[PDB]
Parts: C-alpha cells; sequence; structure tokens
RNA sequence: CGCGACCUCAGAUCAGACGUGGCGACCCGCUGAAUUUAAGCAUAUUAGUCAGCGGAGGAAAAGAAACUAACCAGGAUUCCCUCAGUAACGGCGAGUGAACAGGGAAGAGCCCAGCGCCGAAUCCCCGCCCCGCGGCGGGGCGCGGGAAAUGUGGCGUACGGAAGACCCACUCCCCGGCGCCGGGGGGCCCAAGUCCUUCUGAUCGAGGCCCAGCCCGUGGACGGUGUGAGGCCGGUAGCGGCCCCCGGCGCGCCGGGCCCGGGUCUUCCCGGAGUCGGGUUGCUUGGGAAUGCAGCCCAAAGCGGGUGGUAAACUCCAUCUAAGGCUAAAUACCGGCACGAGACCGAUAGUCAACAAGUACCGUAAGGGAAAGUUGAAAAGAACUUUGAAGAGAGAGUUCAAGAGGGCGUGAAACCGUUAAGAGGUAAACGGGUGGGGUCCGCGCAGUCCGCCCGGAGGAUUCAACCCGGCGGCCGGUCCGGCCGUGCCGGCGGGGCGGAUCUCCCGCUCCCGUCGGCGGGGGACCGCCCCCCGGCCGGCGACCGGCCGCCGCCGGGCGCAUUUC
RNA sequence: GGACCAAGGAGUCUAACACGUGCGCGAGUCGGGGGCUACGAAAGCCGCCGUGGCGCAAUGAAGGUGAAGGCCGGCGGCGCCGCCGGCCGAGGUGGGAUCCCGAGGCCUUCCAGUCCGCCGAGGGCGCACCACCGGCCCGUCUCGCCCGCCGCGCCGGGGAG
RNA sequence: UGCGAGUGCCUAGUGGGCCACUUUUGGUAAGCAGAACUGGCGCUGCGGGAUGAACCGAACGCCGGGUUAAGGCGCCCGAU
RNA sequence: UCGCUGGCAGUCGGCAGAGCGAGAAAGAGAGUGGCGCGGACGCUACGCCGCGACGAGUAGGAGGGCCGCUGCGGUGAGCCUUGAAGCCUAGGGCGCGGGCCCGGGUGGAGCCGCCGCAGGUGCAGAUCUUGGUGGUAGUAGCAAAUAUUCAAACGAGAACUUUGAAGGCCGAAGUGGAGAAGGGUUCCAUGUGAACAGCAGUUGAACAUGGGUCAGUCGGUCCUGAGAGAUGGGCGAGCGCC
RNA sequence: CGACUCUUAGCGGUGGAUCACUCGGCUCGUGCGUCGAUGAAGAACGCAGCUAGCUGCGAGAAUUAAUGUGAAUUGCAGGUUGAUCAUCGACACUUCGAACGCACUUGCGGCCCCGGGUUCCUCCCGGGGCUACGCCUGUCUGAGCGUCGCU
C-alpha cells in the first residue's frame, strides 16, 4: 500500500472533556470531514494495522541436490500407469506408458499434423477432456486478467527444436519441455506427481546422460548420482507372506473376549 | 497466444481504448461481413460500413431476409440505422432501432474510387498471404 | 528485558533504517541489461577478443594469498621494453599497459615477457587499408580464418 | 600653457552576446535540532538525520597515488559479495563501528604552468567576393582595426624530456562538402461456421456435422457484440506485405589540413608557498598523547617533502611526489514523457480524489478540505380517457420484467403501518418439564419384503454331456529361446573419464651443432565406466515369447425335454 | 462502559538469537554475488566461478604454544634418559537395552538314535548414557636434573607435583 | 503398607491476596494492623444454614433405578 | 480422554482341512530302525476391534477441527438463463458445537467440492469510526419594544396580499430623508408558487426570464505627512539584511 | 368482544447493508530522460447558434494551414475538386508573472518614424518601433597637482 496512506491529514486528539473518545480528529472547518477521526486502523479513512511493505520475504531458496531429487521423483512417478490415472489423464488407450516416439516428430511444423500424431497415439481424449474443462474462473480473478481456466494436458519432451514448439504451441493444455531444462513446476502441476509425458527418442536416450545411472555418475552434471533407496523391496505383502517370516511367528489370537 | 511485449492483454486497458476511441478508429471498429457472393467475387471478408449500403439483419428481434439501406451510421453509440428496422413510440412517432454493425451482413456495397481502392488493396494482401502460405 | 539463558544482542536498528531500504527486485533486469550491453560491445568490436586486452601474471600481496597468481592491471614498462613492444603501440594492438607497477625479481619479469611474446606470436593483424597490405600485417590465409575468442584471452592457471 | 603617449577609472537606448526564474525522485556544498534510548539525567544516542539556504545534469560526484602494504608484493575512480557486527570508540553504560587483502561488474587514460628553443611563428572583430546554411561555418582579399612581450601558438610533463651524431624504416592520417551500396518513427492491409436442429426477451448456450471425429491454426491472448464466441468484428501469429521520413555503420568523388618514425651514444634540462609543517581552539571520525575540516598565531626546505594507526630522540629501510586541470563505462532515480505486468484493493476498500476533486465548503491568513458509481438489450422514459388548482391518483400502454418509472440493479437490520393468530393486574425477557392450539410435512389412511423348498396351473429352442474356434489363469521335477542385475568370474578384447603413479618429442631460457634447466605434447601404469566374446549365479511378482499339460470363460453346432429357465 | 441496527475495527512484517521438529547431503556443506543458455522477473547449467561463510582445535592480555604410552636387549652417565632396533600398539571400574553360548527339557504305544524349531539354570562380549578414577593440550605456581648447536647466548628444549 | 521409576530441554502466567479451628504480637476494642500450622475462597458449581465468596456435607461428562451425608418432617414446603 | 505403548496381514479354501483363553517354560513337528465344485462381513493399517479406570476449572499451555472468509496451483468429461451469487422463510433434517444440507419465495450471471499454498481471515463492548433509526413527543416551545377593525378587488383558495375608511405608534439625538466601510446585482419590470422565508401566503432581499450605472467643472489620478523603500556603501555561508 | 400493550408471520414503507459488476487506484519493471528574456512554471480575463461547470483554445480564440485518413458531427437546429478524426514540421499566440520605460491606480512618461490635424506650425488624435539590472569583448566620448616625453 502507499506508505503515506491515511497520514496526509493533520489531526490531533481533542483530549479529555468534550464528551468524545480521545481519537484524533480532523482540524476544524465547515465540511463533512471535520472533527471526524483520522488516524488509526479503526477509523473510516486512515491507515490499516500493519501497512504491507515491499521488503517482505517474497522469494524462497531450496538446495540444488533436493531440486534434482524432486525432479527425479517426478520423472519416476510419471512412468507408473496408476499414478497418471490418479492424476486424471485419459490414457486407457495409450500403447505403452513411457510413450516415446521417433526423432522425426521434432521436425513437425503444422498443428494439423501434430493433431494427427496425437490422434494416432490415442492421446486425444486428454485434449478433449481439456476442452470440456474450459470454463470461467470463480471470484475476483476475473477482473485481474485470470478470467479463463482449464485443465493441464499432456506434456511433450523434446531434445532439439526444429519446429516442434511452433507445431504444438497452439493446441490447448500442451506444454513443451526441453530435456536439458526440466522443471518441477511443469512436471508436477499443483505439487502432485504423475503428469502424462510424451518423449522423443533423442531425449529419452539423453536422459540417462543427464542424470547418470546407478553405477555411472551424470555425464553433464558437475557431481551428481541417483539417490539411494531406503528400502529396495517395497512389496510388503510378498515379504509378509513369505516362508522365512511365517516360520518365525507366533499363532494369531483372533478370538474376541 | 500474444507474444508482442508492446500490446496489452489488460481488460481495463482494452475497454478504455474501445470506449474512448477517436472517430477514425470507430470507423474500423464498426465493420460488417460481406455476403457470400460478394466475398467470393471480391476476395474480401469484412468491410467498414458506409451510409448507403444495403444489408440484412442476422440476429435479434428483427432478423430476417429483407434488404435495408443504411440511413445513418451513428458512431458515438456504435450503431447504424436501417430504414425498415423501427418501432412505434407511445405518442405515434416512428423511431429507428439501432443495430450493431457486427450482427449485420452486407448484400450490396456502394462503390467509389476510395472504396474500390480499399477492396483491391485487401484482396491483394489476402492473395499474397495465401501465396506465402503455399 | 533479558530472559532465561540466551545471547545478548546489539541490533543496529536505532537510526531511521526504513527511509532507505535497497531492494533487489530489479536484479534480473539488471543482469539482462548487462548481458545485452556485453553482446552489443562484443559485436561492435568485430574480430577482437570479447574480454579485452591481455593482462599479466600477478602474485597476491599478503601472506594469506601470496601462493596464488591472478591477472593484473597491465604489463609494466620494463617487461614491455624487454619484449620489444612500444609504449604507445601495445594498447593499440591489444596489450594492457600500466606505468605504475615495479619489477622486484627476475622470474616474474621473465614469465610476463614470455607471455607477451607468445601473445605477439599468436595475434593476427589486419591491414589498415583492406586492399593495401604492409610489412607487419598478417596474410589472407589467416585473415579468412580470424575470429573472436570467448572468456579471458589466455586463462591464468596456477 | 598646449600637444602626445601610457596607467588607473568613468559614462553611453554605443555593436554583438551572456546570467536571473521554475521543477527538484536521484546528486553536489553549507547550516543543523528536538522528540526518543539510556527504565531518572547532563557526556553519549537520536544524528551530519528532519526542517532551512544555495547549485546542476541526464545522471551527478569521484578519478589516474604526496596509495595500499611489509608480501615471492599489488597498482586510477565507481558499484556488488565478503572482510564484519570485526580492529576500534563508548557515564567502557546504553549503544555505535570502518579499512586492507580475496572474488566479481566495468575498464581508458590524458593536459598545463614551470625549465627551454622557434623573427608572435598566436587569437578576435569589421568591410568585400564565391560556397554552404536553421547547430553561422569554408576559401580568398583588404599599407583594415584590435588583443598580445606584465607572454599567444608549436615541441614538451615525471612513464623522464630536449638537442646533436650515427644506423634502420616510412609515405596506409584527418576533417568539410557532394554522390552511391545493404535500425528507428508513422500510415494501410493479410485464416477459418453466423452451417442444421433446438432453448431464449435476446443467443456467444445445448446436440450434431462420417470412413478426414465440420473449417483454420507459426493465429485457442484479449476486447466488443441483446446471456457464456478460436471461426460476427477489431485484433492475435508470421525473419508477413506495401507506402513515406530520419540516422548510422559502408562506397566513390571534390576540397582542404600535416609533411610526420624508431634504436644507440654524447651533451644539457627537470617542476605548483602565507603552501607544507608546528602551537592552540571549535566541530567531526572507529581513528584512540589528537582521522578529517576550519579559525587565529608561528612559518619552511631541496639527496627536500609526505606517509609507514602510541608521544619523543637517534639510525637504517620501504613507498609515493602535495599545495594546477580534463576524463566515458559499470552506479542512483517515490518528480516527468511513454509503456508492460500483478497470488494487490474492489466504492466506509484502493491515492484526499473511479463522479464538473485539490472541486464545493470553512479560516484575516499560513493553510484545512469533503460527500458523491450501477434503470434497461434498446428510451421503447408511460400517447390517450378521467378526478383534482397542482402535486398527486385510477384506468390504458412499452418492456421478459415497472415485483426496473429518470438518485430507477439486488434491496438486509434497527424503526413504522396494516392484516391474521394468540395472550394480557406482580415490567419484560430466560432455563427445565409437560399440556393446549396453530402452520406445514408424511403425498399416511388397511401397510414390509428378501432368498430356498413344496404344490398348481402356464410359456420357451432349453439343461447336462460331446464337438469346432477364440481368449485367459497356473504350471513343465530340469521343454526351448530370450532380456535384465544396485551380481560375479574370466579377455592372445575395443573406447571414454579421472589420477598429488611414472617416463619419447616440441616450445622457451641460461651455455662455445654441445652440457645441464623451465612449459607443453606423447607413452606406459592404476582406478572407474561403456561396448563385444565366453562361463556361473539370481530374477522375469516394478522386468517375457513359443510348444506341451491342466483348468476356466465366451461364441457356434449338436443336444429335445421327468432337464433348464 | 452500553439507546438501537448495519459495515469497518486491534500480536503483523523485517532482522538477529535460542531450542524443538521435517527434508537433503554429510567431515563437510551452502552459489545467496557473478557468468552461460506469453507463463518466463521463472527454470536449467558453472567447479580452475568455493572467493567466502559456518564447521573441522584450543588456550594466553600478549610475545606464543598447541591435544596416549608401555615392554624387550645392552651400553654411556639399582633405577632413569639417549643410542638405538624390534614388539604391542589409543584407557580403567560400576550399572547398562539388546546380542552370543548353553545343565537340561518341550508326550500319543515302548526303546534307541537323526534333523529342524523352541524354552532355558548358569555364564560371556557389551550400544547410547550416568557416576567415578586415571591420562593428554594451553595459562600459572613450586621443586629440580639433564639434553641441542651454524652463530655455546640474559639461547633453545625437556621432567615431577 | 502402598506405588512403575529416572532424566533433559524449551516455557507462559504470577510476584495487590483474603477467610477459618487451635498458637500468637501491638491495641480498650474493631468487619483493625502484623505472624506460625493446616484447610479453604480467589479459579467452584451442587444439598443444608430463610438470605450470604470463604460455615456444615459433598466436589461436577449426558441419563434411568436405588440409598444416604449435613439438615430436617404443623402449613408455606418433600417428609411423624 | 487416558492406559493396556492390548489384538488383527490368517481372507493361510478342493494345490482345502478351518485351532491358538488357557493355573503352572517350551512342537495340531518331520522322518530311521527295533458323487454333488461349495464356504457371510472384514483390513480408508493415518483402518478396524477388545478390555479397564477416569471426566471441576480463571491466568496460562497444548492438540483436533469433513468449523468458517478471501485469493493462487492442481483436480471434479463439477454446477448454471429449463436460472448462479445474494436475501427472506410458522417448511424437513444432521452435527455436543463451530456450522451445514435440502424445500418454498424473491432475484438475474456467475459459483462450488476435494488435494496442497497464501493471508489486510471470524466482534458485543474500546465515553471505538462512519452511516442510519427510535423512546423522549405531536412534547418543550413559536411571550423584549401598547394595536388593531370594517368593506371591496384579484384569486381554486385571504387572520396575514392590494385599494378605501377608521383607530394607534415612531415623534425631527425618528421606525424620516441621504452617504462612508462592507456587500455584489440584493436595484427595476414580467411570470411562478416544487424547495426556502420556523403559521400561511395570491407576497418576497426566493426561483425563472429580460433590463438597468453615461462627467473637462463629483471623486480617483497630482502633493506630502506619520512611515514604507531601492541604487552607491557595508554586512552576510546563503536566500538576503542594515 | 372492543381500545391499548406484547410476540410471530404475510404484505407495504423508511433505510441503503450484502452480492455481482469497474474507462479508478496501489505496487513492481522497462525505455527515454526534454523548461526559461526567441519570455518559462503559475495566475487573471476572454472565445461555442443555442453553453453554467469540466475540457480545449487566445481577438485567426471548443481553433487556421499542411500531411495521413476517407463520408460524417449529432441534444436541437443550419447548410469526394474532400465532412470528420488523428498527426502536427507552417502561421499565430490577450493581461500579469524572473517581467523589463517609472509605479502597479492601470496612473504618468520620454525618443524616433508613419497616417489624420497640419498642409512642419507647432499643438491635438490614431498607429508602429525603442526606453530594466548585472556582466563580457570591442567602439566612441571623457577624467586625474598618477608616470612621463616634446615644448
Ligand atoms: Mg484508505
Ligand atoms: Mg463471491
Ligand atoms: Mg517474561
Ligand atoms: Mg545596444
Ligand atoms: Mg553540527
Ligand atoms: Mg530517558
Ligand atoms: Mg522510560
Ligand atoms: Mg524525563
Ligand atoms: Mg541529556
Ligand atoms: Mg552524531
Ligand atoms: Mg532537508
Ligand atoms: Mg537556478
Ligand atoms: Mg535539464
Ligand atoms: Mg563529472
Ligand atoms: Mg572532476
Ligand atoms: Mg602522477
Ligand atoms: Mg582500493
Ligand atoms: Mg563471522
Ligand atoms: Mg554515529
Ligand atoms: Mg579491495
Ligand atoms: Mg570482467
Ligand atoms: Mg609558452
Ligand atoms: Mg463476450
Ligand atoms: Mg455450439
Ligand atoms: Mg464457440
Ligand atoms: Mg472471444
Ligand atoms: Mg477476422
Ligand atoms: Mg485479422
Ligand atoms: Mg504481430
Ligand atoms: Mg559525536
Ligand atoms: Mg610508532
Ligand atoms: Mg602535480
Ligand atoms: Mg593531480
Ligand atoms: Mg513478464
Ligand atoms: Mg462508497
Ligand atoms: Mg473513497
Ligand atoms: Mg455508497
Ligand atoms: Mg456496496
Ligand atoms: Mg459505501
Ligand atoms: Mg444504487
Ligand atoms: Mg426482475
Ligand atoms: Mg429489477
Ligand atoms: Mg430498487
Ligand atoms: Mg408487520
Ligand atoms: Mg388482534
Ligand atoms: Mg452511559
Ligand atoms: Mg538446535
Ligand atoms: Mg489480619
Ligand atoms: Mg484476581
Ligand atoms: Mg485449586
Ligand atoms: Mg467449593
Ligand atoms: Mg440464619
Ligand atoms: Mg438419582
Ligand atoms: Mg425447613
Ligand atoms: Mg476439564
Ligand atoms: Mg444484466
Ligand atoms: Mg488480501
Ligand atoms: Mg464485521
Ligand atoms: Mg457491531
Ligand atoms: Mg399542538
Ligand atoms: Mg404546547
Ligand atoms: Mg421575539
Ligand atoms: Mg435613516
Ligand atoms: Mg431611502
Ligand atoms: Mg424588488
Ligand atoms: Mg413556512
Ligand atoms: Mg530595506
Ligand atoms: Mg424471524
Ligand atoms: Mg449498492
Ligand atoms: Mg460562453
Ligand atoms: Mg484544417
Ligand atoms: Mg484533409
Ligand atoms: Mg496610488
Amino acid at each position: 500500500v502507499s506508505e503515506l496512506a491515511g497520514h496526509q491529514t493533520s489531526a490531533e486528539s481533542w483530549g479529555t472533556g468534550r464528551a468524545v473518545a480521545r481519537i484524533p480528529r480532523v482540524r476544524g472547518g465547515g465540511t463533512h470531514r471535520s472533527g471526524q477521526g483520522a488516524f488509526g486502523n479503526m477509523c473510516r479513512g486512515g491507515r490499516m494495522f500493519a501497512p504491507t511493505k515491499t521488503w517482505r520475504r517474497w522469494h524462497r531458496r531450496v538446495n540444488t541436490t533436493q531440486k534434482r531429487y524432486a525432479i527425479c521423483s517426478a520423472l519416476a512417478a510419471s512412468a507408473l500407469p496408476a499414478l497418471v490415472m490418479s492424476k486424471g489423464h485419459r490414457i486407457e488407450e495409450v500403447p505403452e506408458l513411457p510413450l516415446v516416439v521417433e526423432d522425426k516428430v521434432e521436425g513437425y511444423k503444422k498443428t494439423k499434423e501434430a493433431v494427427l500424431l496425437l490422434k494416432k497415439l490415442k492421446a486425444w481424449n486428454d485434449i478433449k477432456k481439456v476442452y470440456a474443462s474450459q470454463r470461467m474462473r470463480a471470484g475476483k480473478g476475473k477482473m485481474r486478467n485470470r478470467r479463463r481456466i482449464q485443465r493441464r494436458g499432456p506434456c511433450v519432451i523434446y531434445n532439439e527444436d526444429n519446429g516442434i514448439v511452433k507445431a504444438f504451441r497452439n493446441i490447448p493444455g500442451i506444454t513443451l519441455l526441453n530435456v536439458t531444462k526440466l522443471n518441477i513446476l511443469k512436471l508436477a502441476p499443483g505439487g502432485h506427481v504423475g503428469r502424462f509425458c510424451i518423449w522423443t527418442e533423442s531425449a529419452f536416450r539423453k536422459l540417462d546422460d543427464l542424470y547418470g545411472t546407478w553405477r555411472k555418475a551424470a555425464s553433464l552434471k558437475s557431481n551428481y548420482n541417483l539417490p539411494m533407496h531406503k528400502m529396495l523391496n517395497t512389496d510388503l505383502s510378498r515379504i509378509l507372506k513369505s516362508p522365512e517370516i511365517q516360520r518365525a511367528l507366533r499363532a494369531p489370537r483372533k478370538k474376541i473376549h | 497466444m500474444k507474444f508482442n511485449p508492446f500490446v496489452t492483454s489488460d481488460r481495463s486497458k482494452n475497454r478504455k481504448r474501445h470506449f474512448n476511441a477517436p472517430s477514425h478508429i470507430r470507423r474500423k471498429i464498426m465493420s460488417s461481413p460481406l455476403s457470400k457472393e460478394l466475398r467470393q467475387k471480391y476476395n474480401v471478408r469484412s468491410m467498414p460500413i458506409r451510409k448507403d449500403d444495403e444489408v440484412q439483419v442476422v440476429r435479434g428481434h428483427y432478423k430476417g431476409q429483407q434488404i435495408g439501406k443504411v440511413v445513418q451510421v451513428y458512431r458515438k453509440k456504435y450503431v447504424i440505422y436501417i430504414e425498415r428496422v423501427q418501432r412505434e413510440k407511445a405518442n405515434g412517432t416512428t423511431v429507428h432501432v439501432g443495430i450493431h454493425p457486427s450482427k449485420v451482413v452486407i448484400t450490396r456495397l456502394k462503390l467509389d474510387k476510395d472504396r474500390k481502392k480499399i477492396l483491391e488493396r485487401k484482396a491483394k494482401s489476402r492473395q499474397v498471404g495465401k501465396e506465402k502460405g503455399k | 528485558a533479558p530472559s532465561r539463558n540466551g545471547m545478548i544482542l546489539k541490533p543496529h536498528f536505532h537510526k531511521d533504517w526504513q527511509r532507505r531500504v535497497a531492494t533487489w527486485f530489479n536484479q534480473p533486469a539488471r543482469k539482462i541489461r548487462r548481458r545485452k550491453a556485453r553482446q552489443a560491445r562484443a559485436r561492435r568490436i568485430a574480430p577482437r577478443p570479447a574480454a579485452g586486452p591481455i593482462r599479466p601474471i600477478v602474485r597476491c600481496p599478503t601472506v594469506r594469498y601470496h601462493t596464488k597468481v591472478r591477472a593484473g592491471r597491465g604489463f609494466s614498462l620494463e617487461e614491455l621494453r624487454v619484449a620489444g613492444i612500444h609504449k604507445k603501440v601495445a594498447r593499440t594492438i591489444g596489450i594492457s599497459v600500466d606505468p605504475r607497477r615495479r619489477n622486484k625479481s627476475t622470474e616474474s619479469l621473465q614469465a610476463n615477457v614470455q607471455r607477451l611474446k607468445e601473445y605477439r606470436s599468436k595475434l593476427v593483424l589486419f591491414p589498415r587499408k583492406p586492399s593495401a597490405p604492409k610489412k607487419g600485417d598478417s596474410s589472407a590465409e589467416e585473415l579468412k580464418l580470424a575470429t573472436q575468442l570467448t572468456g579471458p584471452v589466455m586463462p591464468i592457471r596456477n
């Protein structure tokens, strides 16, 4: 807010006596705004309680190592069909979930043939769902240039641009990501993992160079390796109903007293 | 999506620049589509309205197929008056009803040197655009 | 008022610190402006190095840092005349000069002289008049092969 | 006495110029508090801050060491990170508080006076001729007039310089005009549904448009249009188009300005005073036996002077050269001209001001300073009859709606009118327990179904079994084949990464093609990784294919009625 | 304090510190300043951009110094130090969650004996932590005797309490 | 005889008190002023003392049945 | 609520065999010799289930909110001109409560649930701020300076306007006639009766239309007074001052 | 029964909350970064057919010229060889104001030149151009028992 809002006027308390309430009053004169209450948050006019300042802590810092950890987590969760379904993408007719296409796609330059490619890959139901989900935003976002809202469509990861962005920029919901500049803000909208991504063959080949393997460090990071697992076999039922554990157990007591 | 860093997507700015436009901008804003045969023969899609163009009303209470000649283009209210779109006042005077030019299709233009110049310029620009596209 | 065990602090907030608070909201804009100006300079000097003239090897002064080397201000007059470049010609061909710097020992002198001579052997001199080559010019074969180099002209590595 | 120079000093509506005042967000120079904190208060803090005065620019100021240091030394200024809440200051209380070095942004250096040498080699103005001209300059001509020896110009400035002599090298500089070749400002244009059916007062809504899931899309930002539009319109996208004007980097021509360098030796030349410094006083600083500034007194030197964070003497070192001047960049910007955006406010909010707002209004004045947005899609703003003096009513009419009638969107509460119901001598209201009466609801008014079996009437293409085809789930004690390993073992295997593990060539420096030394390249070795070959192990339940076997399901035949439904 | 009603109305933001929780890496960690590549003023990268901050070492006003020892064998001046060479080599006591061993024993006719599982008197190696005893580093005090050499000195070093 | 113990951090509010049986100082005395021990009120409702901060009983989630405490049983008003 | 830091992965099913509550440690142990195709529910493990004891509270502390408000990122092939937000309701209900969901009416263009994020986020008070409305109450009051009556006219309308008559007052230091300061069109005429003139009005200093101020000889202009104020000069950091 | 009072509900008033809107603010960022004696900022007064305020303009006064554009403006009237808008480089720009002939009533002047008076003979009238302070370079006219030289 203006740092001088509500402090323009000259005003002072009438004091005790006068049968008024010791708040500052506007100095005299034959107007409505006269002896009326000027300073303080409770008055009509005057400042507010704590005038918001511009030097609030607006930006936050996070460690690079866990930036990379989260981006790896998002990529890992993007390749499990149940998680994409839970996120809501229509992928019931996708051939294989880590959907990778030929490098010739990177040379497209027409939105019509981009749409044809989506039709062939059977990912068009998601764009139709985005179309169905376009509507007006509720509240005072209307009059602040955020009038219209819609749903996130599938993302497309490319290695080198040769018109792929020109082709896919016009289709709603589609976002384009260079493989070497991945970001969590677009690979996990709303903080939720499992966005439906369509890869290009070159980008898919280059991904393990970017992030390294379990035994090989990243080739184009300064010093980065994949994060370790706290537990390797996460399937709990298989562990529990195994002969080794079933052997060293007492008999269950499931009779209710 | 708009990419020019010098034009506004700002709602209030657009409404201000529309409701406080000068007359020579009002003229461009008040444009109407040409009919099918006219657009096919002139290779032009839209055209600003003039005082003596014959038109059809497409939307509203008066939508129909009859032809009406514009009688005046009142650009301060962004309206035009067609000579048989009118209603009856309480006393008995007949009064025109204003129709926005965008809900009106032109069936016969009036042509002079400036009109022909504008039509040929628009047609040439469209043709070179198609040639560049193909 | 002091409380249970804690640290006793001295905040320097008793002046009017709020009437002068320097925020950094224009930091990205300043970075973009600086790099645009840098590119404009780099392409206004067409074949010349982007980082500017060559600079000599320097020891850091104090005991804390006297084991490292870095880049200096300019080549001194003594090493410049040992190498054989003229005072007024060094900086017109691309050699930084400062007349304030001494030369106490001989190894640093000789290292700077070697650097200067190697740079002189390396540089390519265009003709003053494009169709009129002269004695000290470079030939057309490397005139067609000349280009800019990025970063420091000869990185100083310890 | 007069006349004539010069020096000082006047007067002009003399000829031609220049300053004043405004704004003031950022900057430069003075002046300069007190609230406040110290739980009192006087030094200290607030604070070199508010207020006051003066002066600019598009930035200003600063700036090329009378520097930092004590190292193996750095090298103009300015800004950022750190140094650092540190050394230091402080009723040593409260509190205050830098700099060097290191890493970056930017990077650029120069000119006088003085000492000297060149016949004042210098500059200004008037008149005339030619050229150019909206930045008043170029050439020529004047026995034209002045400034200047009480010092103009050329060379030249601490990094040394000048002259002479000898060697080597050199004619690629600049500007004033003219013409020619390839960013900014303005103007006008450039895709596709008003398709069929159907809601509505109005559609931009709803459904559809095939086997091309209507058409465009490098254009699905936005705004308008009678609700809610990628295709109705303006725009949006495009290294898209066309038309004018201005500048630059380029080119050629004309003309003018200068006849200019480097190395070696010899001989000469070499600097800024009421200033530095000292005493004292006052302010200031972290600067403490005095950091900086100023007043007054004293008052310099030339191997001198300044500095080297404790006063002084003596003695060696180090490092600069004051008392003259100019200088872009990086840096600041709540005023101004344009712009773009927002996890901001939404008419008691947001600027005081969304509106005829610094307006009305109050004060002698300095100054103080409001309230105030919304009919409807479109005025279609209620013709006409009637009562009344009129306001104001009754009809009539417009509109989808007057239950929107000119302060008119929605229309809450306090308060009031009327209608209906109920009640009423301990003010009223309230908690717990019932009872009575009302208003509505149950769509209450003969009251649950759900499986299995028995019996009776029915009606079907009908059950079990068998055959043909498809799919699926589990296996093969050890079927065959693959793929993987955050596994291993080999290798007469082919590579990338790294190494504070070792050792042929090149470059450099010092030595009469030579010895020894420095930088790099090459080679070997080691570790890791990737790939090819071979062999074990594990998996195929984040990761399977085929044949066989079993089982299940579906479809089709065949089943023909004590079955099945 | 309060006639009544509506709207507004008061622990916020910055910086510092302390502790507790959650995440990543871990004797390291952190680019925040700089640089390179519509939303995007975001995001990504740099490692010879880790300069630097905090941590990894303390103590003294300062000059400064700066964090185990014992045994064997003989000698020089019983022991002790050094020359030596080798060997062991980084505390002890009590209490300690858990782990290890195991006298024996857990039935379907009776005996012998196998495997697996289990319980278990008693005995052990002992985490973190607590208490205590020793030991080592810096300052200081008291008492002492030796060693070193480029300069044998108003020198340097060492011991016990 | 009864009971699971030890131990470490960070921490708000408070720092005007008052009353009663027995002990007790000043004062003629005080619903006065000042102490000791225990329990209360403040922070606490409930049955009785007609009425009451501290008196007697008894301490509290929302309910049904039963029985009691202190105090009561002519009528108000449950119970001779 | 707390404790038991109790129980449940055993839904082990024709590849089957239904158990783990019972005073007193530990095997529903393995082996070596002597037809009919069938079997409820469950377990968002941050869930479900079983026993015990307990429940006062100001200052203060902590936990849980599928309590509530505004905005952002996700998501509901969410809702809506066949009716959103808002508002009213003797209508039906849920929740211990904060609150919420349906029905009816009015209204006419937008809104909400879930997972996270952010905050100018919940009012009964502050002689709180602004706006509005009551009882008081048709009450107090419309009492300083002697005074009015009759007839007519106009007018829809007369205690108050105008005309005439009558009776009074001011009483020449006036309730008269004229100027200065100040006011600024109030002056004059015509018309109107919404608002104002504290009753009313046919009237008005109200409102609306138009009009109206003439100079050699009245004043200013000219003079100087008490005083004010430049230049020369001085002082002054400076605006400037003396 | 009725009046009066109290509660609840319907409708109607008073009042203008809530909800939805928004040509306005606030904050951040970018580019530029420009006043004045050739008369600024500010102020006063005037200008429209019907016009108070706001806006625009200056006696050429809700604008002239020129260029672009290309048929309107509009509340009511009136009458394409270019209406209206925008741009804006030509022209114009009242009185004060640093404010400049002296003072600030708008009063009083002086000088030169035109046109009336005149027939320059002066007055009188109208118009035009000058008439501020400081300061610089040069010019002219000067001053000094200041320093001299010739007489
Ligand atoms: Mg405000
Ligand atoms: Mg809302
Ligand atoms: Mg405290
Ligand atoms: Mg003159
Ligand atoms: Mg001072
Ligand atoms: Mg104090
Ligand atoms: Mg105090
Ligand atoms: Mg005091
Ligand atoms: Mg004091
Ligand atoms: Mg101070
Ligand atoms: Mg100031
Ligand atoms: Mg000035
Ligand atoms: Mg300026
Ligand atoms: Mg400067
Ligand atoms: Mg300077
Ligand atoms: Mg110098
Ligand atoms: Mg420095
Ligand atoms: Mg520190
Ligand atoms: Mg200070
Ligand atoms: Mg530095
Ligand atoms: Mg740099
Ligand atoms: Mg000279
Ligand atoms: Mg729209
Ligand atoms: Mg449709
Ligand atoms: Mg559409
Ligand atoms: Mg649209
Ligand atoms: Mg279009
Ligand atoms: Mg278009
Ligand atoms: Mg464009
Ligand atoms: Mg001080
Ligand atoms: Mg000293
Ligand atoms: Mg000097
Ligand atoms: Mg200097
Ligand atoms: Mg942006
Ligand atoms: Mg309002
Ligand atoms: Mg307001
Ligand atoms: Mg309002
Ligand atoms: Mg409102
Ligand atoms: Mg309001
Ligand atoms: Mg309204
Ligand atoms: Mg309605
Ligand atoms: Mg309405
Ligand atoms: Mg209304
Ligand atoms: Mg009522
Ligand atoms: Mg009644
Ligand atoms: Mg009161
Ligand atoms: Mg901690
Ligand atoms: Mg007492
Ligand atoms: Mg109390
Ligand atoms: Mg208690
Ligand atoms: Mg009690
Ligand atoms: Mg009693
Ligand atoms: Mg009971
Ligand atoms: Mg009794
Ligand atoms: Mg409780
Ligand atoms: Mg509407
Ligand atoms: Mg907010
Ligand atoms: Mg409220
Ligand atoms: Mg309230
Ligand atoms: Mg009365
Ligand atoms: Mg009365
Ligand atoms: Mg009276
Ligand atoms: Mg009189
Ligand atoms: Mg009179
Ligand atoms: Mg009158
Ligand atoms: Mg009246
Ligand atoms: Mg004076
Ligand atoms: Mg009610
Ligand atoms: Mg409203
Ligand atoms: Mg007018
Ligand atoms: Mg014109
Ligand atoms: Mg024109
Ligand atoms: Mg006067």
